[PDB]
């Protein structure tokens, strides 16, 4: 197979900027490369195939180029239409490779997580299950690192996040970690925390809850 | 079926049937031919 | 073929390729092998792919039959429909089958060409750094490794890299 | 050294013309050459100098045969060609028949 | 032409899924067509493919053995057959045609279809909302943090909506996440000021018309 | 004009056209096709 | 001593297939595609699932 | 294309030749520059002159759609009418789409043969008295003057006259 | 022609063959004389021939009008019948001379076809054991005799049989 990887996996740019996105492989495809553009909840439109060459309908500043190994796909003004992720497809190999994935995101100033712990409800603690979940309000870029701890012992395997997309009014995000647990491992333990690491936390912030309360 | 002619239905699968000129529905168009082949491939050698 | 090279100078076909309408079979001392082409192949089966849907989609206008009835006295118009719908059929029964049989010589054809180009391809890449044998293959007058091999299938082959060894076999052989 | 060299090409222009093979579609070429009209001006006009019959909201069968609602026609020129609306609503302001009317407006077709 | 795909699928685990991919109109068409899978917030995964004129089928190693591609002849239709199913086949599967402005072209999907929901999992499960109580013990004037979460539910979709409608400022419903048993779970939280804790009732409302279990959990200020 | 159809006038130099069936004069033929180009020059180079 | 060697070369397989050209008839080729139908059940179904008056 | 040299190994036209469709490029000591064919180009015009006037003019004596009016009891030869009508429409016009995809795919491989069969008429003429370079250009083994390059421009290179100079640098280059 | 053969390389053709299509001239020590490939004119002969039968009867049922008479009041079907019966006619008019225009080009061009291959079957065959002279002839580096001529003419040269009599001979030409 030939391994297709993107750089970068996730960037951040504004209307009106130059955007550059670089597909890689591990075999040479001579120029057999071809981009799609996927909107959230749609399917994927093709922008370039052939790695030059223009699909019908895409705007003038789309633009591709390379050969071999290396591959680039560049907008020139970007409008606030290409806001997406962009995948790059090869078509040399029987076994099709997709790209990774690139999602250019809207560029804002950093802003600071609010984060917030939730004890598990006592109407759940009555069927031998028990969820705490932490909330990240409205933070940007979307990057973060919620790291769960149990009576100060890290944990893992145990949680799954779940992130929102980019609000049209704030251009934040909004993060929720759940940690399940069943009524007899989370009796048997008192101390409950939520570690954020983000960039606009000087420190990590740590929001902690006790079972009694 | 979705074609029907008086001699009986066809499956519509391909451009071209035989089987009579009367059709009514989603129907293949009607040929007098006995055989129409398309090479793709190239030529087999023995 | 039009072109001579499906059976042509090229004898026969390999039943070792199964993955590639065209390719090529190298030897050298790390061994051989089969190996298909991506130009001529990715080409080809979007151009014989367009045949069909051209063949195949330029009919949805043919002439569809409708049952027409007159009386006994409507002979006239009743034969003047008759011989009007055989009349439409059989224009159509023509169009389609010399249209299949033009396309087919052509379809072969343009197989024949791809060799003859593909192989033409890989003669004017190595000049006179290997021997032409007449029989679809190439004798290197130079060592040519694996990746020598792949140079050449893609379009790559640097000449002047193998030129000085190639001269100096290419004059031990002319010597006697 | 390297001596002289002579190349042989073909030419290559700035035309964005494209043309439709059996084998491939939408083929950018150096000279193409449209063989089909598309373009109308929308009007009716005299046939090389002659005006045509306009019936406007008369029909054949009322301009022959008198209605008076129709006396813009009640003595045309000579006319290249007729125009007649789909459903002309004076045809017959009595109701009635008109025989053999679609033979008589072949004939008309020749006058 | 617009390629159409099947209708959302609720499928069985060990079953099954059959997803038609036809064309508009009585057109006959011997274009090559591509089957490419997407799971939920993942990137394409490309599946197989058919190519008509050479009446073969390719497949991919992950699904060779468990994956059909066939086609109804010419008349533009292809078909997928993905067998032994789980609940790690949950995707939206996509059925491309490969072909551009410049005719067939064997390796590039210009069009592509409306994609097909596959879910799989042993039976259908009403959610179990509990409320997400704003422990008011921090963050006075930060506002206040209160939600619900739908817990244990398949299939998708729920909706969770706030005071009948009314509230709908803050209001962040999170996508919901395929959990180790199969069954799918959302929070949906809000943020309202803390003084109106007292004065202002907040109750979430949520609907899962697959298994007619509808929903008002009020979420207290709860100890 | 030279040429009329039931929706306008055709000058059309050309030696088809696809505006209606039915015309009158001195008229091209008509043809249900929306293009029609002929290649007289050689593939153009990018 | 015998060079290196690279040929050029074209599909062949155990296919059966044939087609007819103008210049040529009965032409085995690699891979074919039929176009016609020749085929009837002799029955008269529903058009579409709509039953048909059968007089 | 078919002959494998529009696209082929003459990987890209001139915009620098705009007086023709197939012709030269020299570079002497005396400098470069481009210079036209002339038996080709007028063979091309005049073929495809030809081809668009047969297209043009075979295709006349079509079918004029004629207005004809029937009663509301005349249904049966109205509907006759309007299918003959249609039918007609319906053949012409696949012959017409027909013919120009046909022949459009002709005309770009016609002129694909003219420029492959040009390379060859030079190809032939130098002999080994010049090095296939294998991009479309020959590369002289002796001195070509401005002369001399008319000479191979119009088909009457003179072979002998440069064999010796040609033989001496041939034995030059293979003796390294 | 589209392959560059006849009225190409080889400037004209020969008034001297009159038993075959296609064919070589010889001439060494012997004599000279002219013959004929007995293959390419055989393929050439059969698919002309079926090309020929492929166009007679291939119409099948070529629409055959009718009389058919119409009384003073039945102007609009008696028009509607004469246009449908000279329609089909100019239909079957423009199918039969397009048809001969278009396969009288493949036929030629058949021709020019078959002339190259058997110039690359020779060309091959000889490799470098000859000196292509350009205008469709060869030059032997060696003593080639009657039944020698034979061998190429049927395929069957034995190529390295005067290998080394050649390398001697273009030996001697390269050193002057
Ligand atoms: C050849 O290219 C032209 C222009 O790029 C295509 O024409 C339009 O293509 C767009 C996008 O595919 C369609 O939305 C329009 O409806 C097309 N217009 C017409 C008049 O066809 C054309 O489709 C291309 N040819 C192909 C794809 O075979
Ligand atoms: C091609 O012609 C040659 C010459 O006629 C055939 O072979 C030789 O014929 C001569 C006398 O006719 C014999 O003395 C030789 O023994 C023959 N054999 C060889 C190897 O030269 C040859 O057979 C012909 N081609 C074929 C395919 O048989
Ligand atoms: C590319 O990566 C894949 C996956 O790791 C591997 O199977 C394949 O062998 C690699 N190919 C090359 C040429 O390194
Ligand atoms: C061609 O082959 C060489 C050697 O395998 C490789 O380095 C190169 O990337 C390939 N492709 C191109 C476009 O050169
Ligand atoms: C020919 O007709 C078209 C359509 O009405 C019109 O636009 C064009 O100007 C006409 N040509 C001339 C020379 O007036
Ligand atoms: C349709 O295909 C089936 C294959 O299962 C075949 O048995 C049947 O005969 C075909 N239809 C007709 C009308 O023949």
């Amino acid at each position: 197979d030939i391994q297709m990887t993107q750089s970068p996996s996730s960037l951040s740019a504004s209307v009106g900027d130059r955007v550059i996105i670089t597909c890689r492989a591990n075999q040479s495809i001579g120029g057999y490369l071809n981009w799609y553009q996927q909107k959230p909840g749609k399917a994927p439109n093709l922008l370039i195939f052939t790695a030059s060459t223009l699909q019908s309908g895409v705007p003038s500043r789309f633009s591709g180029g390379g050969s071999g190994t290396d591959f680039t796909l560049t907008i020139s003004s970007l409008q606030p239409e290409d806001f997406a992720t962009y995948y790059c497809q090869q078509n040399y190999n029987t076994p099709r490779t997709f790209g990774q994935g690139t999602k250019v995101d809207i560029k804002r100033t950093v802003a600071a997580p609010s984060v917030f712990i939730f004890p598990p409800s006592d109407e759940q603690l009555k069927s031998g299950t028990a969820s705490v979940v932490c909330l990240l309000n409205n933070f940007y870029p979307r990057e973060a690192k919620v790291q769960w701890k149990v009576d100060n012992a890290l944990q893992s395997g145990n949680s799954q996040e779940s992130v929102t997309e980019q609000d049209s009014k704030d251009s934040t995000y909004s993060l929720s970690s759940t940690l399940t647990l069943s009524k007899a491992d989370y009796e048997k333990h008192k101390v409950y925390a939520c570690e954020v690491t983000h960039q606009g936390l000087s420190s990590p912030v740590t929001k902690s809850f006790n079972r009694g309360e | 079926t979705k074609c029907q002619t008086p001699m009986g239905a066809i499956n519509s699968s391909m451009p071209f049937h035989n089987i009579h000129p009367l059709t009514i529905g989603e129907c293949p168009k009607y040929v007098k031919s006995n055989r129409l082949v398309l090479a793709t491939g190239l030529r087999n050698s023995p | 073929g039009l072109f001579g090279a499906i059976a042509g100078f090229i004898e026969g076909g390999w039943q070792g390729m199964v993955d590639g309408w065209y390719g090529y079979h190298h030897s050298n001392e790390q061994g051989s092998g089969y190996a298909a082409d991506k130009e001529s192949t990715q080409k080809a089966i979007d151009g014989v792919t367009n045949k069909v849907n051209s063949i195949i989609d330029k009919m949805n206008t043919q002439f569809e039959a409708v049952g027409r009835e007159f009386n006994n006295l409507e002979r006239r118009i009743e034969n003047l429909n008759k011989k009007m719908e055989d009349g439409f059929l059989d224009v159509w029964t023509y169009n389609a089958e010399l249209l299949v049989l033009m396309e087919n010589e052509r379809t072969l054809d343009f197989h024949d060409s791809n060799v003859k180009n593909l192989y033409d391809k890989v003669r004017l890449q190595l000049r006179d750094n290997a021997k032409e044998l007449g029989n679809g293959c190439f004798e290197f007058y130079h060592k040519c490794d694996n990746e020598c091999m792949e140079s050449v299938r893609n379009g790559t082959y640097d000449y002047p890299q193998y030129s000085e060894e190639a001269r100096l076999k290419r004059e031990e052989i002319s010597s006697g | 050294d390297p001596g002289d060299q002579i190349c042989i090409g073909y030419h290559a222009n700035n035309s964005t013309e494209q043309v439709d093979t059996i084998m491939e579609k939408n083929v950018t070429v150096t000279h193409a050459q449209d063989i089909l009209e598309k373009k109308h001006n929308g009007k009716l006009c005299d046939l090389d100098g002659v005006k045509p019959l306009i019936l406007r909201d008369c029909s054949v069968a009322g301009w022959l045969l008198g209605n008076p609602m129709c006396d813009e026609f009640i003595n045309v020129p000579e006319w290249s060609y007729i125009v007649e609306k789909a459903n002309p609503v004076n045809d017959l302001c009595y109701p009635g028949d008109f025989n053999d009317y679609e033979e008589l407006k072949h004939l008309l077709s020749r006058i | 032409v617009q390629l159409v795909q099947s209708g959302t699928e609720v499928k069985k685990p060990g079953s099954s899924v059959k997803v038609s991919c036809k064309a508009s109109g009585v057109t006959f068409s011997s274009y090559a067509m591509s089957w490419v899978r997407q799971a939920p917030g993942q990137g394409l995964e490309w599946m197989g493919g058919f190519i008509p004129i050479l009446g073969t089928a390719n497949y991919a190693q992950k699904f060779q053995g468990r994956l059909t591609i066939t086609a109804d002849g010419l008349t533009g239709t292809v078909y997928m057959e993905l067998s032994r199913l789980r609940s790690e086949d949950t995707a939206v599967y996509y059925c491309a045609r490969e072909v551009t402005w410049k005719g067939a072209s064997i390796g590039v999907l210009g069009i592509w279809g409306q994609g097909t929901m596959v879910s799989v999992s042993a039976s259908t499960k009403g959610p179990s909302v509990f409320p997400l109580a704003p422990s008011s013990k921090s963050t006075s004037g930060g506002t206040a943090a209160l939600g619900c979460l739908v817990k244990d539910y398949f299939p998708e979709p729920v909706t969770v909506s706030w005071n009948s409608g009314a509230l709908t400022s803050g209001v962040h419903t999170f996508p919901a996440v395929l959990q180790s048993s199969g069954l799918y779970s959302l929070s949906s939280v809000v943020t309202v000021p803390s003084s109106s804790l007292g004065t202002q009732t907040y109750i979430c409302n949520v609907n899962h018309k697959p298994s007619n279990t509808k929903v008002d959990k009020k979420v207290e200020p709860k100890s």
